[PDB]
């Protein structure tokens, strides 16, 4: 289990996807040009999982960047790190999926796919030990969500005993691009359910909400929404990409992470919550990283912690910390909050300290729980989804590329049935 | 790729078009030959060996007179001999005559050279048709025009602007018959029609724009306006684009339900010099006040099922979200209980341009809303009814059966504008 | 208050012996093969057998997913195919219906005038029984 | 729809039409031989309607002169602008029908008939877009009448896609003690219902009462009728004879004003109204000319507007005036008048500027409206006919020629059911 | 010349391995390259140590791993020269915690390649005693792969003494939520195919670091010194010219009464940490007093609640017998000592000359004598109970058995797994009660 290869679909994808680049090539002393400049030898040790060692000294993330649009390709390319990136590796497409799940995962995404199975296909070949695949991609839109999905089922087959891990944006009427975020959000879980093994459900609504009731920004943007964005992702992949004995791979995480198969997806949580503009602030210590567990207010999906119980939890701390400390803070959040673990899990809280923390703090923790909560999301999707549905709105878009009113329907209740299961567990005593 | 092509039909769609095709080369830099010492103005002008560009468009009209003075004009040069299509005698205000006597004479021609212009294309989005509903080329080609384009071209984008009649410019008593007529052979052809409203304009051009007595040229430099910021998303490469599909997607929940209403700001007198400048609120908050609409009605009674606003210029993601959180705190502004969040946003660079001696004032930012409002079926209603008075004792209608129209052809006209108007009560119902 | 011991065994690295503090309280007293290499195999080829049948089932349902996604692009292709045919023999009918009516108006309308021109000349039948048939 | 081809029929018809041909000569710079000597170019712009422009700098009118009696032929060439008419198309007989309409009609005219299609033909067929034709003829004599009626009959046939305009001259006693005005009169309204698609109805007993009551003539003449005629002409071509958008052409003016296709005669107004070479000065203001060219006694039919109601009205204002002053006024009239005017017809009331004066005046206004106040005219018209028919009077003068008995009483009853249908509108609401 | 091979599994065993064979070079002489001095001259260390033509010392022992990682540093590290390349055997790709990936899917691609190299090995003995297994009871190597290999190897070599060093988890260190299944799941697969089994649990030794070495944050190179001390403790006797437990047959015979109880606790004293005040060393009463302590035992349980079937007293160092009698009969006055009805109430007592060695900038201070016990005890069924439970509630929920289904192993597996820790937990009631006749 060594490499891993990274895809981006959609505008959200990239520019998600962009933003993960940049920060772990800091963390791994990598600048633009692809060329190592860093001062610890425990930045290089598993720097092959996410990157190829190019010609001489220079570093190529294993990332392939996709869209239907060609306008994200150059957006990439102009950005800071945009000539990171193989050129060969830009697979886009003529016209965009039009914010419709049908396009993008029937008629103009059915297209551009092969050509980018290809790029994945010497990608794969090349990895002496393929760990799997790691997907960025909004639920929201046409190319993200219809597309994604399509590719996620194409590398399923492909690859069927690879991982298979995303970072899927859930929408939001708070920040929405498109009237259609429901229909397209709902479809695309069916999918996820059946065909990923671990997904990080970052909710447009949660990054919202902290912006602005927590960080006091009035007005929010992408880039404010994305700074937590990659934040989360940084600390998530902290034990894939540096030496340590908890979660190294993705499979070992999967198995400490999902104990019934189709309850696969994850509320990542992050402690410190920093502004782009808060540039302060010197603070937090081991018993104040803590205690955000159970803070809802620091939760990347909006649900609340306290509304059900966690099925499995990974714990990982970052900077220069005593591990005594973490320990027994990390016992006294457990003995104190029985009522939110399942009794049914033995020790299902798993913990983890990188010497090396991310740029900007001098010590931070990433969270990342299977929690039954996340029923919270999925409920919102549906009732949005059902309040569309009920009229039929907008359906004509969906039909007319070939889709049946069933599919819909079909997509709906399978959602229903995921809830219908964390409620199962959540219930689930623990007694004969 | 992803090429418009647009259709000019009629004295007003010819006209309209002298006025769109004349800015868009302002705001491209192409001389009135055709020369230009981004690379999305490609979607509307193709380029010759000789470096010219020359416009995606054909002009239909039965009678010479207006097509004549395009090719006597200062752009002249500009269009190809072939893509400017005369009759010898016009439709004399009788859809009949445009539909049947007259137009099938000159029908096949059109079609050959919409042939040829999609022959060029190397990824047809669909088509923009410009046509009143008043005239009988107006009504009566385009609808014959639509059918054609239908079997020849399928399912591809078809979408309008039709100048609704104003009694105050109005050239025909049977402009009603003919409104109707049209709109009722078209509906199933067109997928988006943006309708403009003769006396909403002559009134803005009074009262913003201090003229006296508005002509045709006034009137079509304001449309001219709306008109750039609807296609600048498609002849531009900006902060956010929309496209022919994007818009069907945003804009229509259903598919009779496709004829948004238009609202530009702000319309400033080329005088004052104090008038200015404008913030992106302001500017977001007149889309929602009548007297900036292009057509006459009242949305403070009806309800909005969708909202796609389109800036230009001086204008930050961040400004304008904050004008749409604004809007949605109003009570005043009603949305439809199956729609979670009603708006698409499109920002590009380019200010507006002007037309040198023109009336309107210069502007560091503008911004055009499209709006489906249930509020749009008070202009049905106002047609209808004009309709009903000279139908009930069969006034005029010997002009249209002497041309081999049938009378019963008029009744299934009006049915089905009967139920058009039942479609918007139907959706404003909320509703279980 | 007593002990036994017995010496057991002396050599170079050590010596070893047991003790014994009280005898034991009772006196009286209180191998399945194998397993086959066949048998492991057996077992080890039953697992293989069960996983390449999951992998094979799981790749039969992407395979079904599949044979759906040509049937939604073949029903869109199918849509826009009949839509083609509506509209093409509509617009046929509506042409020869007003063909047809607009013929018919023109027939009838020199139908009337040719009356008139039958009408004209019987008028001057009508006259010659008075003109020269006089005076 | 450029060219148009204008026929003069019998004495009047000739009478009329010379003076229209003179009239619109000196409005588009063309002198007697001609030859164009104005300055500017929208005279020519669309001088194409009327005139032929024919090998040589010079222009000759696209008319057909008609009648059965030979006089007429010369007193038009002795006519001022009787050297401008193409030689060719004179067609003229030796008879005269002796106000017959059968004569007209089926004897002495049918003869004649074949001779003037020969040269509308060669009118016709020079044509790049023909519009239609404009006959110009009284229905109380029998060439005018008669043959008039013949001709549309056969130009009908040979055209039947074209649009047939008429300026049809109403007999009045006051102006023609000829007895059997009535019969001829009613026998052509029943020709003209049925083959014509626009008439302008241009009465004698208007023409007459403007002269005699406001002009304060104690005997008008032909000359002084024919001055309020030549007006009127000028005023209801100006559209079509200038550029501009309103009822540019015979069938869109047409499809303005004809609701119903027997109810297409016009009754048209003229303000300022002027006697023979008259030079006020003092030309009229815009609510002057909106209210003056509304008034019964401003009408070139006798009847009264005020007595009827609107189903649809052309304005033509003529010289320099502000069109919103002009679009003010016109609707004031309309607002205020609103019992007038057909509810059932929204906007029916259309309005033009053509920035060219008539001769004569600074400032002027002609009036076409399709008012249902014309049954007073046919109501006068039939009064007289069944005055004569009751007792049979002259009837042998028809007989004579070969007609029936039966053609009078179903061109009366064709007549009757006219009036009957506009009193139906008259009467007919809204709801 | 009786040769013992010893087989390191997964990352555990591996580490444990590095630990020992450091040690037993010092005790030895022997220098990382496997060149000793034997330059002025008991040759018993050869029963653990191959010679080569060039005079060098080779280890009898396997490293396995299904990842190379662990391995990796073996071969890059200070003894890199001691051990010949194809004893260090590695895969591309782990069994992801999970039993049934390290038993059926990726254990299949390695194991005729690790019978071959133990075949290789097992010729170059001239009278081989058995095996000495290390390996991790939670992970999916030392749990899958190892149960693969002790079943092939009763195949090979039948009824060859086959001895294992287990490590027992403890959620201090735990790197996964499904340890229990792997536990149950191997125990269960190896318990026939073992003879004897020395378990140490990860929490007691945790804690042991913790307080006599006063380590705050143990890690696993402060634990794998803490185990090779044991270990060394064990073996010594096979390694040296001993008196007791100088085969592997006698472990069994000394220790093993049953063949499914074949689980015996060990303890050992005294433990001190290096860095600390000089001290008046350790006599053989205080020594001996620490091996009825349980905070020195090696598994987590109270012998208390316990009864003995048999007992084994290894001193190494400056002991004498008369020293070792005074204490065992001060004991005896004290405390209960519980046996079973059937065995004597006493202890087989061996003394070792060689004395105990310490890794030099180690945790341990050196001593002048020390001691471990290895006792089958009834109260080690409590660490079974503990695992046991754990496995319960995960179970009836069937939490995390789709990972092992889906690698083709059957549900009916782990029922089977489970019945035979029941079964096992009933063995210890059975064998502590009174006897009949
Ligand atoms: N945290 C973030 N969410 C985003 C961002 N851009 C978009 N989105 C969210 O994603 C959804 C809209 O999607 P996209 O831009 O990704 C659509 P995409 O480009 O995949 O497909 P098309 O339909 O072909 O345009 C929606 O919930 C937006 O609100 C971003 O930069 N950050
Ligand atoms: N406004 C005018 N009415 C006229 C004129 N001449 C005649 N009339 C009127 O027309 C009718 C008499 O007709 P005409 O001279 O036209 C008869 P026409 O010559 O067509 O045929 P004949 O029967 O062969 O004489 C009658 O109402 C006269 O009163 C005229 O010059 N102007
Ligand atoms: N805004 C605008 N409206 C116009 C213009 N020209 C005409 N119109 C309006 O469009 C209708 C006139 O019909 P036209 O487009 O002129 O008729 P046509 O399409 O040429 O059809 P025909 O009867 O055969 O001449 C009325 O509602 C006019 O007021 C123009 O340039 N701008
Ligand atoms: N005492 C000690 N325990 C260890 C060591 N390494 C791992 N463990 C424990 O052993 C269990 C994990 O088993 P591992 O040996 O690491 O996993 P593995 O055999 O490699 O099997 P895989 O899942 O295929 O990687 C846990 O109880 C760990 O705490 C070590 O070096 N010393
Ligand atoms: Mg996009
Ligand atoms: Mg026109
Ligand atoms: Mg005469
Ligand atoms: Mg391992």
């Amino acid at each position: 289990m060594r490499e891993i290869v990274h895809i981006q679909a959609g505008q959200c994808g990239n520019q998600i996807g962009a933003k993960f680049w940049e920060v772990i090539s800091d963390e791994h002393g990598i600048d633009p040009t692809g060329s190592y400049h860093g001062d610890s030898d425990l930045q290089l040790e598993r720097i092959n999982v996410y990157y190829n060692e190019a010609t001489g000294n220079k570093y190529v993330p294993r990332a392939i960047l996709v869209d239907l649009e060609p306008g994200t390709m150059d957006s990439v390319r102009s950005g800071p790190f945009g000539q990171i990136f193989r050129p060969d590796n830009f697979v886009f497409g003529q016209s965009g999926a039009g914010n419709n799940w049908a396009k993008g995962h029937y008629t103009e995404g059915a297209e551009l796919v092969d050509s980018v199975l290809d790029v994945v296909r010497k990608e794969s070949e090349s990895c002496d030990c393929l760990q799997g695949f790691q997907l960025t991609h909004s639920l929201g839109g046409g190319t993200g969500s219809g597309m994604g999905t399509l590719l996620i089922s194409k590398i399923r087959e492909e690859y069927p005993d690879r991982i298979m891990n995303t970072f899927s944006v859930m929408p939001s009427p708070k920040v929405s691009d498109t009237v259609v975020e429901p229909y397209n959000a709902t479809l695309s879980v069916h999918q996820l359910v059946e065909n990923t093994d671990e997904t990080y459900s970052i909710d447009n609504e949660a990054l919202y909400d902290i912006c602005f009731r927590t960080l006091k920004l009035t007005t929010p943007t992408y880039g404010d929404l994305n700074h937590l964005v990659s934040a989360t992702m940084s600390g998530v992949t902290t034990c894939l990409r540096f030496p340590g004995q908890l979660n190294a791979d993705l499979r070992k995480l999967a198995v400490n992470m999902v104990p019934f198969p189709r309850l696969h997806f994850f509320m990542p949580g992050f402690a410190p919550l920093t502004s782009r503009g808060s540039q302060q602030y010197r603070a937090l210590t081991v018993p104040e990283l803590t205690q955000q567990m159970f803070d809802s207010k620091n939760m990347m999906a909006a649900c609340d912690p306290r509304h059900g119980r966690y099925l499995t939890v990974a714990t990982i701390f970052r900077g220069r910390m005593s591990m005594k400390e973490v320990d027994e803070q990390m016992l006294n959040i457990q003995n104190k909050n029985s009522s939110y673990f399942v009794e049914w899990i033995p020790n299902n809280v798993k913990t983890a300290v990188c010497d090396i923390p991310p740029r900007g703090l001098k010590m931070s923790s990433t969270f990342i729980g299977n929690s039954t909560a996340i029923q919270e999301l999925f409920k919102r999707i549906s009732e949005q989804f059902t309040a569309m549905f009920r009229r039929k709105a907008f359906l004509h878009w969906y039909t007319g590329e070939g889709m049946d009113e069933m599919e819909f329907t079909e997509a709906e209740s399978n959602m229903n049935d995921l809830v219908s299961e964390y409620q199962q567990y959540q219930d689930a005593t623990a007694d004969e | 790729m992803r090429e418009c092509i647009s259709i000019h039909v009629g004295q007003a769609g010819v006209q309209i078009g002298n006025a769109c095709w004349e800015l868009y080369c302002l705001e491209h830099g192409i001389q009135p030959d055709g020369q230009m010492p981004d690379d999305s103005f490609n979607t509307f002008f193709s380029e010759t060996g000789a470096g010219k560009h020359v416009p995606r468009a054909v002009f239909v009209d039965l009678e010479p007179t207006v097509i004549d003075e395009v090719r006597t004009g200062t752009y002249r040069q500009l269009f190809h001999p072939e893509q400017l299509i005369t009759g010898k005698e016009d439709a004399a205000n009788n859809y009949a005559r445009g539909h049947y006597t007259i137009g099938k004479e000159i029908i096949d021609l059109v079609l050959d050279r919409i042939r040829k212009l999609a022959d060029q294309c190397t990824g047809l989005q669909g088509f923009l048709v410009f046509h009143s509903f008043g005239g009988g080329t107006g009504s009566g080609f385009t609808s014959l025009l639509m059918e054609r384009l239908s079997v020849d071209y399928g399912k591809k984008s078809k979408l309008e602007f039709s100048i609704y009649p104003a009694p105050q410019v109005s050239t025909a008593v049977v402009e009603p018959y003919n409104s109707i007529l049209t709109t009722h052979t078209t509906l199933e052809h067109s997928d988006c029609a943006f309708m403009v409203d003769n006396e909403a304009i002559y009134d803005i051009c009074r009262r913003n724009l201090d003229i006296e007595r508005p002509t045709y040229t006034n009137l079509n430099r304001l449309i001219s306006q709306i008109v750039s910021s609807i296609t600048a998303s498609l002849r531009f490469d900006g902060a956010l684009n929309v496209d022919l599909t994007e818009f069907q997607t945003n804009l229509v929940p259903y598919p009779r339900i496709h004829f948004p209403l238009a609202t530009y700001a702000p319309v400033i007198s080329a005088e004052k010099a104090y008038h200015e400048q404008l913030s992106v609120a302001e500017i977001t908050n007149a889309c929602f006040e009548p007297a900036n609409q292009m057509v006459k009605c009242d949305p403070r009674h009806g309800k909005y099922m969708a909202c796609c606003l389109l800036y230009r210029g001086d204008v930050v993601p961040k400004d304008v979200n904050a004008a749409i959180a604004t809007i949605k705190t109003k009570r005043s502004i009603q949305f439809v209980d199956w729609c979670p969040t009603g708006f698409k946003v499109g920002i590009n660079y380019q200010p507006p341009t002007v037309v040198p001696g023109g009336d309107l004032a210069k502007v560091q930012r503008a911004v055009c809303m499209l709006s489906n409002t249930t509020a749009i079926a008070e202009a049905w209603a106002r047609l209808d009814h004009k309709f009903d008075l000279m139908y009930a004792k069969r006034a005029f209608v010997h002009w249209y059966v002497g041309e081999g129209m049938e009378e019963g052809e008029f009744s299934e006209a009006r049915e089905d504008m009967a139920a058009l108007e039942k479609d918007y009560e139907e959706v404003g119902v909320d509703s279980v | 208050a007593d002990m036994e011991v017995i010496e057991l065994n002396k050599a170079t690295s050590g010596q070893s012996w047991e003790v014994i503090l009280k005898p034991p309280s009772f006196d009286g007293v209180p191998r399945r093969r194998d397993p086959s290499l066949e048998e492991i195999q057996k077992k080890l080829e039953a697992a293989e057998e069960r996983r390449k049948y999951q992998e094979a089932e799981l790749l039969k349902h992407l395979a079904e997913k599949r044979e759906h996604e040509r049937e939604v692009i073949q029903k869109a292709i199918e849509e826009n195919n009949n839509f083609i045919k509506m509209a093409k023999e509509k617009l046929a009918q509506k042409m020869e219906s007003n063909k047809e009516n607009r013929e018919a108006h023109l027939a009838a309308m020199l139908e009337r005038l040719q009356e008139k021109d039958k009408h004209a000349e019987e008028v001057r039948k009508n006259k010659e029984l008075k003109e020269e048939a006089s005076r």
